């Protein structure tokens, strides 16, 4: 845990724009 | 163009200096406090002096003056650039900026002094780059600083590769006291903390509004961000071109891009204060704290700082929810909230005592400010959409970011 | 107390000794230096400073500080007299001119009472041209008999062959230690 | 403690060489005339150990206007030092070159500018740079008999854009007093 939210995992890219 | 970069006390001392061109005498740091002191009792104080036709100008430290002396027409704003990198460095390298280091780290601040700027034209800044040819504990420099790339040491190597994310926003209120809000800002920044092995070329991409507009489409939530000031490492032209954000981070935690744009939308927290104050008898605080902010989203640590009066004693609290402490030190009631669910209402109802005697000078109406800050919540609805993470070698990058809203200007007008 | 670390460190060796290297300019000095330390013709400008290095030879540390012979640069040999225990005379037998000159300079930093224990160190340098003179002559010249007090031995060294200087390296260890 | 401190800093030890010239960067920091020793210290200038030359240097030059007579005594050591292999020997050598604020020294100091002007070290020639300027500032028609604006022009038309801009700045500041 840790206080100021939750770190979430990124994308790479604008997967639907190619 | 600086003279003489120096480093003040706050007694007069000069704990170092370090003299760049010789054309200012070493003698003019003696009228610089005399002029503070005149400056500052006649309400003229600058932090840019004028001692004949020497100007002083410095910025004030937690415990020093960082004052740079100069001469000619030099640029201020070169100066002042200076000195908040000299700051950081100091920061970087000395984990406490007070006078326990100054006298205590002489054999590496000389060092860092004179590497980091000759003739008054700074040549090196960056700290992590900084830190492989000066130490307190020498080889060639290495090639970095010649490289184009001054910001990621080349041959860098980790056993995982973590680049942790950090959108932190910044909410800022300006509410009069008739009941609107007047400045109503809100300042993003995407600080990182990269740790990858090579010299990983990163293509941040968000939902920005101009974005979706080039793409076409501009119909779901696009942060309008106004301003978008990316780091160094950022490259202006490929933004410019077509909002492409390609730059290779550094090695450690830093400011990647800082967004800055209006919000015309209520606020998370409607602060709703009354006070009753008969005149050197008694005073009431009524004051009610609504979360306009969605009832999903916790803000931590909640603190609304309420200014009581400086000479209040005797002080009752009878409140809701969180604990009420008046600090003399402040002097204001700090309405200290562990956790506040969206769309609660605390109701607070404060009562203090007055001397019979009135007192000889105002005192002024400090504005209310609360110290909200809400963990996983983007009040821009900015939200990161990928980041090409592109090695010469080859790997598979973890990327991770998390979102908080805090407060950054969120004062309120008194009455 | 006890010196037995002295006897066991004496068991190999312990004495370094140091050395000076005056003169008049452009006479070799600077050559016969480097050949000392590397052992190769160095080319090198006009000492405008000074040099100081240091050989290793015999078990014995033979520092050498190398001075230049500039006008503006022959007062600043008082400043190498503290803490000085050798001294070695440069003369140039090739310049006639200068003879009067650096026999009235050597006169002069010889006539100081700090640098007393420093025994004299003539070496005949430029030994390459036809009207460089012998051992006897130059000596004659300079007088270095009436040196009272004052332990001196002429010595001829070759700048471009680097003959001669283990002779007076060999004699200036002979009088700087007296042990077998 | 004055006579102490030189005889520590006229020893053969670099143990007791170090901490002298510590004490030495100490006390005029905290505020002392350590001037009187300018001749005492130049002797133990020339050391392999390069945390020691650096303080060496940054008393020459806090001590070369005050002194000038006594600041005869480093050209040759500054001529040695901008050949060393190591660039950042080199550069100090060259930052510390143009501090000296010496009318009698900054004449000898052109061979060496002139040698580290098309230096191929990045560090050198960034170094070299801001020394050209100093040195035009203290001597503004020694930079012309020298022909360092003709060196410094081409600076700009060369890779390395730190050093580049560099030169740059050297050359607005050059224009600026022109
Ligand atoms: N041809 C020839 N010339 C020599 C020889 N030895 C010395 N010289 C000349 O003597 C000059 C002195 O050279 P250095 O030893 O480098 O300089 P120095 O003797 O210390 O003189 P200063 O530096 O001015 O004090 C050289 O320029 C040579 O031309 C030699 O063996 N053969
Ligand atoms: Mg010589």
């Amino acid at each position: 845990d840790r206080k100021g939210g939750s770190y979430s995992q990124a994308a790479g890219s604008d997967s639907a724009q190619s | 163009s600086a003279s003489a970069v120096y480093v003040l006390d706050l007694k007069g001392k000069v704990l170092i200096c370090r003299n760049y061109r010789g054309d200012v005498d070493m003698s003019e740091v003696e009228h610089f406090m005399p002029i503070l002191m005149e400056k500052e009792e006649e309400g003229m104080l600058s932090p840019i002096l004028a001692h004949g036709g020497v100007r002083f100008m410095w910025i004030k430290h937690n415990n020093l003056y960082l004052v740079a002396t100069s001469k000619k027409n030099a640029c201020v704003s070169l100066v002042f650039s200076f000195l908040y990198k000299v700051v950081q460095v100091f920061s970087e390298y000395f984990k406490e900026l007070e006078e326990e280091s100054i006298r205590d780290n002489f054999v590496i601040i000389y060092e860092l002094l004179d590497e980091l700027m000759d003739f008054g034209y700074p040549q090196t800044t960056d700290s992590k780059i900084l830190q492989e040819y000066i130490t307190q504990e020498a080889p060639r420099p290495p090639a970095t600083v010649t490289n184009a790339v001054s910001w990621r040491s080349e041959g860098i190597k980790y056993r995982k590769n973590e680049v942790f994310l950090d959108v932190i926003e910044a909410v800022n209120l300006l509410v009069s006291a008739n009941g609107n809000v007047l400045r109503s800002e809100i300042v993003g920044s995407i600080k990182m903390r990269v740790f990858l092995s090579g010299m990983p070329e990163l293509r941040l991409g968000l939902n920005d509004k101009v974005l979706f507009d080039n793409t076409g489409r501009g119909k779901s939530k696009s942060v309008e961000l106004e301003d978008v000031k990316f780091h160094q490492c950022v490259r202006l032209s490929r933004f410019e071109n077509d909002r492409t954000i390609s730059f290779i981070p550094p090695d450690g935690e830093f400011e990647l891009m800082s967004y800055r744009l209006n919000t015309h939308v209520k606020p998370l927290i409607w602060i709703e204060s009354v006070i009753e104050k008969h005149s050197h008898s008694r005073i009431e605080y009524m004051v009610k704290a609504k979360s306009q902010f969605k009832r999903r989203s916790t803000a931590n640590n909640v603190e609304i700082h309420i200014p009581v009066p400086n000479d209040a004693d005797s002080p009752k609290f009878k409140t809701t929810v969180g604990s009420v402490k008046w600090v003399p030190e402040n002097s204001e009631i700090v309405w200290s909230v562990k956790s506040f669910p969206g769309g609660k209402e605390y109701l607070m109802r404060a009562h203090f005592g007055l001397p019979s005697v009135e007192a000889e000078d105002k005192e002024g109406k400090p504005p209310i400010s609360v110290k909200f800050e809400i963990p996983y919540f983007t009040t821009s609805g900015i939200q990161v959409r990928y980041l090409k993470i592109i090695e010469k070698s080859g790997y598979q990058a973890l990327p991770w970011v998390r979102y908080i809203t805090q407060n950054g200007d969120y004062q309120l007008r008194t009455q | 107390g006890n010196i037995f670390a002295n006897l066991f460190k004496g068991l190999f060796g312990k004495k370094e000794m140091r050395i000076l290297m005056v003169g008049l300019d452009a006479a070799g000095k600077t050559t016969i230096l480097y050949k000392l330390k590397l052992g190769e013709i160095v080319t090198t400008i006009p000492t405008i400073g000074f040099n100081v290095e240091t050989v290793e030879y015999k078990n014995i540390s033979f520092t050498v500080w190398d001075v230049g012979g500039q006008d503006k640069i022959r007062p600043l040999w008082r400043h190498y007299f503290q803490n000085t225990q050798g001294l070695i005379f440069v003369v140039d037998s090739n310049d006639r001119e200068r003879v009067n000159e650096a026999r009235e300079e050597l006169m002069r930093m010889l006539a100081e009472d700090e640098l007393r224990d420093a025994v004299l160190l003539v070496f005949a340098n430029k030994q390459d041209l036809p009207n460089a003179m012998n051992a006897a002559e130059i000596t004659d010249k300079l007088g270095l008999h009436s040196l009272r007090h004052r332990n001196w031995y002429i010595q001829a060294t070759c700048a471009t062959s680097g003959d001669g200087l283990y002779e007076g390296l060999d004699w200036l260890s002979n009088q700087l230690r007296n042990q077998k | 403690e004055i006579f102490e401190l030189k005889a520590e800093l006229n020893s053969d030890k670099k143990e007791k060489k170090k901490e002298a010239v510590k004490k030495v960067i100490a006390s005029m920091t905290v505020g002392k005339d350590v001037s009187a020793l300018f001749p005492d210290v130049v002797n133990c200038m020339q050391t392999d150990n390069l945390e020691l030359k650096k303080l060496v240097y940054l008393y020459l030059m806090n001590y070369a206007k005050s002194q000038p007579d006594m600041a005869i005594m480093a050209v040759n050591t500054f001529v040695k030092d901008c050949e060393d292999p190591n660039p950042l020997i080199r550069a100090l050598a060259v930052r510390t070159m143009g501090c000296i604020r010496v009318d009698k020294i900054t004449e000898y100091l052109c061979e060496p500018l002139r040698k580290c002007l098309k230096d191929e070290d990045p560090y050198v020639r960034k170094t070299a740079a801001v020394c050209v300027a100093k040195l035009h500032d203290i001597n503004a028609q020694l930079v012309e008999d020298q022909g360092f604006l003709d060196t410094l022009k081409d600076l700009i038309s060369d890779s390395n854009p730190m050093v580049v801009a560099n030169a740059v700045a050297a050359l607005s500041e050059i224009a600026e007093s022109h």
